[PDB]
RNA sequence: CGAAGGUGUGCUGUGAGGCAUGCUGGAGGUAUCAGAAGUGCGAAUGCUGACAUAAGUAACGAUAAAGCGGGUGAAAAGCCCGCUCGCCGGAAGACCAAGGGUUCCUGUCCAACGUUAAUCGGGGCAGGGUGAGUCGACCCCUAAGGCGAGGCCGAAAGGCGUAGUCGAUGGGAAACAGGUUAAUAUUCCUGUACUUGGUGUUACUGCGAAGGGGGGACGGAGAAGGCUAUGUUGGCCGGGCGACGGUUGUCCCGGUUUAAGCGUGUAGGCUGGUUUUCCAGGCAAAUCCGGAAAAUCAAGGCUGAGGCGUGAUGACGAGGCACUACGGUGCUGAAGCAACAAAUGCCCUGCUUCCAGGAAAAGCCUCUAAGCAUCAGGUAACAUCAAAUCGUACCCCAAACCG
RNA sequence: AGGACCGAACCGACUAAUGUCGAAAAAUUAGCGGAUGACUUGUGGCUGGGGGUGAAAGGCCAAUCAAACCGGGAGAUAGCU
RNA sequence: UAAGGUGAUAUGAACCGUUAUAACCGGCGAUUUCCGAAUGGGGAAACCCAGUGUGUUUCGACACACUAUCAUUAACUGAAUCCAUAGGUUAAUGAGGCGAACCGGGGGAACUGAAACAUCUAAGUACCCCGAGGAAAAGAAAUCAACCGAGAUUCCCCCAGUAGCGGCGAGCGAACGGGGAGCAGCCCAGAGCCUGAAUCAGUGUGUGUGUUAGUGGAAGCGUCUGGAAAGGCGCGCGAUACAGGGUGACAGCCCCGUACACAAAAAUGCACAUGCUGUGAGCUCGAUGAGUAGGGCGGGACACGUGGUAUCCUGUCUGAAUA
């Protein structure tokens, strides 16, 4: 199973999460 | 383990062949697919031995 | 030959969702990712040698890829391919 | 008022389509430019 | 133990600038004399990036119109449930075709967008969703048109065109009812079927074409008849008698639906049939078409909606009953009839007239040529196999298409 | 039967008003002419730039037409700003 | 080569091997889906539809190879008329397209200058097509020169802004000759003597040399500041290596490296010896290039633009001699 995606570090104006 | 079937003839590595394609490559995808494969290098060193086994074929088979 | 290669390599992997359960329990139905060609008359064949059951019929349908966006790089996912497998009244799995 | 362009699909393949263009001795000229300058799409297509 | 750039100061020369230093800075700079400059910017409606200005001003994008009770939430007029008011309703409704490509459903958040907030969305992330022998594409044929073996022409490129090949905007075979998910259904489930070919059995038989004949195969305008979809009333079924007068009554509310296939084949329209003999015609032949003769009856033959029974003592069905993650799920289920009117939709590519005289080919029925007729092939019935591949969500008079 | 009449959809914009840094780089409302044809439209192709088409206005040829757009001659030349 | 790796964004999970088949690089091989000259037919690109021959679990349906055009050669059929040809069928070899510039040829302008503009210049430049090569073209005078003499072509410097051409305007602009780079000469049109006789092209062996993997390769510390020292001070060593990169501030002696010495199982480019196949030395005589030279008509290039216009070519009409 692969959960992680590595999400990468975003942009200053980035969705909350 | 690459100059062990070298010396195999025809039939025989077809037979093994046969028996890497039925076995540890389709249970191990379906594991994969439902979570219950816990080791993937199985997969890699399975594939390596199917085209192993399909390049001597085709070096003693026909040339 | 190369039929029985051909058949144990269409099967890709199965399939899981709500839609696949509900089939499964009412409908006698698995769905299962195949090859990109994968035709229904190769799907069958190798399902009957596999799984060593009686399928009535098998319908399959293609998946369009999704669009997605990683960081600013947007990209589509590979398009799959799902069947339906109908089993008989005698089912196993 | 009906813009210019409507779209269709089949009219753009027949017209800018890369058989199209390999049709005529130009339009492989301009295919050859098109592959020099290294634009990703040689030609428009599905 | 502090270069350059940046940031102030005191001196210095007629001056471009030079010197040292307060603070950030952090590892680069460079004496004097010569060598070369993309070597000094203040304007060229000079170009690129940022910021003033008008200014917290116009405007916030058809004058169809919102409110209230409850719910989540920190924030409620715009998010969700319920009751009112209003708009479209030949559409501002439902299907599609072209065009977009997951915008469709669920979970999850307000980083950016919605000309305001928004917990909301056609927004961000994750998951799910597209089931075809009968839908369309695909495939057979082809019109306009394109390509074009040979060939003609042209300095070359290239232009034209035959046999042929592409080219649906057209012609060819088949499915309907109900039910289901949060998203598919004429694809899934229940029932009834239908169509094209392969295989094997049974009884017969002459089969056999890029060739011939029929059909495919067609304009405009207009009237009537039968119909149907559809709607009105009545009867029947279940309920009601009711917060402001009366309402067991000629009263009110809701239902009163059922397909494709199968057999009968009607209304209507078309056409005279049966048999024999012959013919340099149909670029060969022909039992096929056409033409010429006769004997016979006058009816036959073709097409043909709709209705009627099977489909179907099946589904559906108002309403009630039991639980609700309080959105919703399970059981049940009475009647399911008559008349009228009726269409632009069917009989009808029908019928009557008019000049503007109203495609082609393939599938389809028939004839034989070459060759074979102990075969093969075809016919009629039966059983079986296959009918692959592609789109199947969503918008489609719009927020999703072109602007 | 009517290149017939009134009049819906459909075609066009003849008049008025608003819109000119508008909702729209010619738009909206009511009137307005045709609405069986010399009508319109969906689809599929042909006519390509001294050329095409044009019931003909020097009109249209993708918001550009008394000679389109794209790259080159080309940094054309300018007794001019 | 080898004890670090399973490529990066980009961590993680699970594994491989550590003295050799962990990982990486190189030489030779196998697979190499579809479109793309696409080449079985078609088509809207990654798609659809097939025929033939070889072998096969349920007839079912599968796997492999072939199935385009032209040119040349070979064979079999084959009419309008006997023959025959045309045409048709099959077997074998070559091409079909993609490439920045350079080369030759067939085409081929305008802007602009002359202060206008038509001759001209721009210019055989912009640009199109064809063909092939690594260079291509050209090349051994029916040449020059001057009656003195040089003997292949090509490239650089003078002659050269000279003589000349040019509405003698703009502007264009050589040649003989001199100095340098490099120097090779042949073959057919035809017979006799001798006939591997020299030089070359095609394939093996050996030697030499270079690449595709790489290896060995010298030497500094203590102290002070300073986060960290390679920096201040002290005393040392190597150097055929202080050429360079990184190392908590500037490193010859910290690492990678450099000078210098080595390395190749396999394939390789080039210089030779040794082999096999192929054309082919030297001597005697003859021959020595015909629709061509030239000319009439109109042009193009030669600095030469038709002028007194020499020279070569070409569209049409003519057209000899040959030593």
């Amino acid at each position: 199973n692969n959960r992680p995606v590595y999400i990468p570090r975003p942009r200053p104006p980035h969705p909350r999460l | 383990m690459k100059a062990k079937e070298l010396r195999e003839k025809s039939v025989e590595e077809l037979n093994t062949e046969l028996l890497n394609l039925l076995r540890e490559q389709f249970n191990l995808r379906m594991q994969a697919a439902s979570g219950q494969l816990q080791q993937s290098h199985l997969l890699k060193q399975v594939r390596r031995d199917v085209a192993r086994v399909k390049t001597l074929l085709n070096e003693k088979a026909g040339a | 030959m190369i039929r029985e290669e051909r058949l144990l390599k269409v099967l890709r992997a199965p399939h899981v969702s709500e839609k696949a359960s509900t089939a499964m329990e009412k409908s006698n139905t698995i769905v299962l990712k195949v090859a990109k060609d994968a035709t229904k008359a190769e799907i069958k064949a190798a399902v009957q040698k596999l799984f060593e059951v009686e399928v009535e019929v098998v319908n399959t349908l293609v998946v369009k890829g999704k669009v997605k966006r990683h960081g600013q790089r947007i990209g589509r996912r590979s398009d799959w391919k799902k069947a339906y497998v109908t089993l008989k009244e005698g089912q196993n799995l | 008022m009906k813009r210019t362009f409507q779209p269709s699909v089949l009219k753009r393949n027949r017209s800018h389509g890369f058989r199209a263009r390999m049709a005529t001795k130009n339009g492989r000229q301009v295919l050859a430019r098109r592959r020099a300058k290294g634009r990703a799409r040689l030609t428009v297509s599905k």
